[PDB]
RNA sequence: GGAAUUGCGGGAAAGGGGUCAACAGCCGUUCAGUACCAAGUCUCAGGGGAAACUUUGAGAUGGCCUUGCAAAGGGUAUGGUAAUAAGCUGACGGACAUGGUCCUAACACGCAGCCAAGUCCUAAGUCAACAGAUCUUCUGUUGAUAUGGAUGCAGUUCA
């Protein structure tokens, strides 16, 4: 399937640097312009830079100009955004998006999945995962406590359990650390037969935790 | 620069209703306007470009039109999966600018939350903290009040809540509220209760447990 | 009496008819490929003309985003193609229910053709004013002037 595959974001200290990659698959980068759009957590879309399909005409937002540099590797069908001297204002989900060459009045047809850039002096911390134990439908879940930075993603039974699952938005706590809960409602008759394991991925800390959640006693 | 002013910043409409979102450009952008749908945590999805052209992968219930500097996205028969923030964009002059977004939510019958309470795990409690979680499952509308009481003492300042985004099939929300106590405070008290007020509930519903292995 | 009153493109209301629950149709900012590089504008060269202009060849520009316009902006052979540059073929992707699509089609719009008027260009020929004499005939400059042209949004009907 034709797509744009984004990587390279994550946690960086103020003044630090990050290089975002945007690999094109199934369309040609030379016949595309590549646009970088960022969205601060919970806010709107901001266009920050682009390189036209001639690869030479670039535009950068004033606050980003000099610090950010778009480049493209024709051989790898990949565009890059080098982001230097990063500051808290830059914290956001960064998207690369493309537009067909010459279609100057059009919008952006293919978009990368987004990468969170977090500019912070705070240290990475992987999550503690605790069971929300079940005690004819039963709710069970896991509490993912005290991690940094975002994101954490949760699946159940390695993606085999998706019906009835609710994974809540992370909450930033007074400690500076994030917490989130993932819950699933299952048939109570399955509690003694079906194993329920929540799979918590915290890629920012190189951690994956699987927690089996079972009835306790009270 | 060109400002794209999007009206309704938020709206709620029923399945089957025609939804109209408008974008006023601060100056002429000819027809260089695109509309995007963004689902929470996902990249924006192109719907309409050049003011009125439908992009592939978009149901034909979405259409766009222009009158001078005013642009309209119309969803002619809203469906449950259409909950999203919608953004207009102008590509007439640099910098490219987006509207501030219009949040669309699906109005459906009122549904009361099913409420569950979960005590802290013994492992977390031994580490010095008690997180008590109150789950409000599958309710509508989004507005719900959760009050925590420990030994009937009204709690304040020590809880946070998180709400899911609307379900794409049944248009309900779910909400978790977490009360955080020190191990010391948690072991001092017996009854932990979360009291939920919601339009679907004729009276506030309390779900509680008593601390202890029992 | 004779000439001419034209050739087309993309849409498309209403009624009818065919067809499709995903179509050998339709849509695409996807991929590859076939064919092709228009009009207009400008410059030079060959032919016509007093000139203005015209025709042919070559070049430049143009073309795309942009089917209200397209100056600005971007794109511009790594490009482009409606009616005078395939808007082509294959694949891939996509939309569709009192919906999609096709035929029939009022209708407006657009691309061209022919172009009345108008405008604009030119002034060979002619006329006028002044001047000049060569004795009844004259030439000079300055101006006007088309019957020469180019442009042309009117008109292109009825059946
Ligand atoms: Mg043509
Ligand atoms: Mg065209
Ligand atoms: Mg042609
Ligand atoms: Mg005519």
């Amino acid at each position: 399937e034709v797509q744009l595959v984004e990587s390279g974001g994550g946690l960086v200290q103020p003044g630090g640097s990050l290089r975002l990659s945007c690999a094109a698959s199934g369309f040609n980068l030379y016949s595309s312009s590549i646009h970088w759009v960022r969205q601060a957590p919970g806010k709107g879309l901001e266009w920050v830079a682009y390189i036209s399909s001639s690869y030479g005409y670039t535009y950068y937002a004033d606050s980003v100009k000099g610090r950010f540099t778009i480049s493209a590797d024709t051989s790898k069908n990949t565009a890059y955004l080098q982001m230097n001297s990063l500051r808290a204002e830059d914290t956001a989900v960064y998207y690369c998006a493309r537009r067909a060459a010459g279609m100057s009045t059009y919008g952006f047809d293919y978009w990368g999945q987004g990468t969170l850039v977090t500019v912070s002096s705070a240290s990475t911390k992987g999550p503690s995962v605790f069971p929300l134990a079940p005690s004819g439908t039963a709710a069970l879940g896991c509490l993912v406590k005290d991690y940094f930075p975002e994101p954490v993603t949760v699946s159940w039974n390695s993606g085999a359990l998706t019906s009835g699952v609710h994974t809540f938005p992370a909450v930033l706590q007074s400690s500076g650390l994030y917490s989130l809960s993932s819950v699933v409602t299952v048939p109570s008759s399955s509690l003694g037969t079906q194993t329920y394991i929540c799979n918590v991925n915290h890629k920012p800390s190189n951690t994956k935790v699987d927690k089996k959640v079972e009835p306790k006693s009270c | 620069d060109i400002q794209m002013t999007q009206s309704p910043s938020s709206l709620s409409a029923s399945v089957g209703d025609r939804v109209t979102i408008t974008c006023r450009a601060s100056q002429s952008v000819s027809s260089a306007v695109a509309w995007y749908q963004q689902k929470p945590g996902k990249a924006p999805k192109l719907l309409i470009y050049s003011a009125s052209s439908l992009y592939s992968g978009v149901p034909s219930r979405f259409s766009g039109s222009r009158s001078g500097t005013d642009f309209t996205l119309t969803i002619s028969s809203l469906q449950p999966e259409d909950f999203a923030t919608y953004y207009c964009q102008q590509s007439y002059s640099s910098p490219i600018t987006f509207g501030q977004g219009t949040k669309v939510e699906i109005k459906r019958t009122v549904a009361a939350p099913s409420v569950f309470i979960f005590p802290p795990s013994d492992e977390q409690l031994k580490s010095g903290t008690a997180s008590v979680v109150c789950l409000l499952n599958n309710f509508y509308p989004r507005e719900a009040k959760v009050q925590w009481k420990v030994d009937n003492a009204l709690q304040s300042g020590n809880s946070q809540e998180s709400v899911t985004e609307q379900d794409s099939k049944d248009s309900t929300y779910s909400l978790s509220s977490t009360l955080t106590l020190s191990k010391a405070d948690y072991e001092k008290h017996k009854v932990y209760a979360c009291e939920v007020t919601h339009q679907g509930l004729s009276s506030p519903v309390t779900k509680s447990f008593n601390r202890g292995e029992c």
